[PDB]
């Protein structure tokens, strides 16, 4: 048997509405019975540790729920009969490392009186309350096989909605999108649900 | 204060943020709470549910930084006890209003937020020593009615002293 390693790549996340989790990558195969443990702290408050299950080793959730804009200080104990070692520790503020939930109800209309142009409308996720938003915009024909997107640049900060134009005329179209923070620190949402419709010609 | 590890270079800036997280869900706290208690608070919100400065801490917008903060401080200590008193009274009296329980614990996070943070440029920066108490006396000091309002009351005078917190740092 040996002592365990310092584990590595300590990473959180965030889904709006969860409480946060860390994963980390424990080290060789020490064929002792190791235990985990994630530890964090604000700069003046020890958090509650969180010990790792069997089912789930390299991986914590925590038990106080996430509170945005306070630095939290994490990192990774690790230990057996051999040896008690710690990871390296990071600092974050919890806003940098949210998992926004997709953006909802998208749906497609033709207010324009035009053919080439197509709106579309949806509901933002209730974290745009504390972040602003950035997004990524897919469109394809009803029959296609891949997608395109709009150019990142012009769905760069929050909104409810988007006009994509210069589409063929009489042609049926699949939407879909998905948001994060606006300054790229954080996780893609899942997409939305599709949304299609038609335009004039 | 004690210190865990170097407090963040990026205070002002959160508390900021904390602040004006805080005054953009106020306003649906008042309402959660009025209308989870029913008649006759909802038709008599002026007289039970107005912001009485009672013993309420004070705040002068046009204080000096460390003097802002002090009182902020102060501030968020009297409600956060104000809001644990106000939910330990509400998981009893309306046990059913489970989105105002759920509220007034994330209002109840997001203010130790603040305080860690004030308490972190209050000491780095200005060297406090410490800061003096100051805490809300919920008591059994009234009938389910007194509780209710004093509740109400509490919020009310959240709502409007949060807003002059939120534009004055």
């Amino acid at each position: 048997g040996l002592p365990p390693e310092k584990p590595k790549n300590l990473s959180c996340i965030v889904n709006e509405g969860k409480k946060m989790r860390c994963e980390w990558d424990g080290g060789r195969e020490t064929h002792l019975e190791t235990n985990f443990t994630l530890k964090s702290e604000w700069a003046t408050h020890k958090f509650a540790d969180c010990k790792a299950k069997r089912d789930t080793p390299t991986s914590c959730t925590v038990d106080y729920s996430t509170v945005y804009f306070v630095n939290i200080e994490v990192w990774v104990e690790a230990e057996n009969a051999l040896g008690k070692v710690t990871s390296d520790h990071i600092n974050f503020d919890p806003v940098y490392k949210v998992k926004p939930n997709p953006p909802h109800n998208l749906s497609v209309i033709n207010s324009e009186e035009l053919s080439s142009i197509l709106k579309l409308t949806w509901t933002n996720p209730s974290i745009k309350s504390v972040i602003i938003l950035k997004y990524n915009i897919q469109y394809r024909t009803k029959d296609a096989s891949t997608w395109s997107q709009i150019p990142p640049e012009d769905t760069a900060s929050t909104r409810s909605s988007f006009t994509v134009q210069d589409l063929k005329p009489f042609t049926e179209y699949v939407f879909r999108i998905r948001c994060m923070k606006e300054d790229g620190k954080g996780y893609w949402s899942d997409w939305s649900e599709e949304a299609s419709g038609i335009t004039y010609e | 204060c004690a210190i865990r590890h170097p407090c963040h270079n990026n205070l002002m800036n959160q508390i900021r943020s904390q602040l004006a997280q805080l005054n953009g869900s106020a306003n649906a706290l008042f309402i959660l709470y009025y209308t989870a208690q029913g008649e006759p608070f909802p038709n008599n919100l002026d007289k039970l549910c107005g912001p009485n400065v009672t013993d309420f801490p004070p705040f002068h917008a046009n204080g000096t930084e460390k003097a802002k903060l002090v009182e902020l401080y102060r501030i968020v200590v009297y409600l956060g006890t104000s809001l644990g008193n106000i939910t330990r009274d509400q998981k009893i009296l309306n046990p059913s209003a489970l989105s105002l329980h759920s509220k007034l614990n994330a209002t109840a996070d997001i203010l130790r937020g603040l305080l860690s943070n004030v308490l972190c440029r209050l000491c780095s920066k200005y060297h406090v020593g410490h800061v003096d108490v100051t805490y809300g006396p919920d008591t059994s000091g009234k009938d389910v009615f007194q509780k209710k309002k004093l509740g109400c009351q509490l919020l009310g005078k959240y709502k409007q002293i949060i807003a002059v917190l939120a534009q004055a740092f």
